[PDB]
């Protein structure tokens, strides 16, 4: 519902998604290859799920 | 500021909180 959207909100009105109760694997982001940055900051990307 | 949202004299219905 983030990603496979037809249509973003601009720069200043950024679209802010609040989630809980939800299950994701985060492996698809590692297998999307159409990603140009991919820049994690806080926790290491690998041990996040 | 939602944070959880859910959607799923004869009867006695008796609940616990």
């Amino acid at each position: 519902e983030v990603f496979n959207a037809t249509r973003f909100a601009s720069v200043y009105a950024w679209n802010r998604k609040r989630i809980s109760n939800c299950v994701a694997d985060y492996s698809v982001l590692y297998n999307s290859a159409s990603f140009s940055t991919f820049k994690c900051y806080g926790v290491s990307p690998t041990k996040l799920n | 500021n939602c944070t959880f949202e859910y959607v799923s004299f004869k009867n006695l219905r008796e609940f616990v909180f």
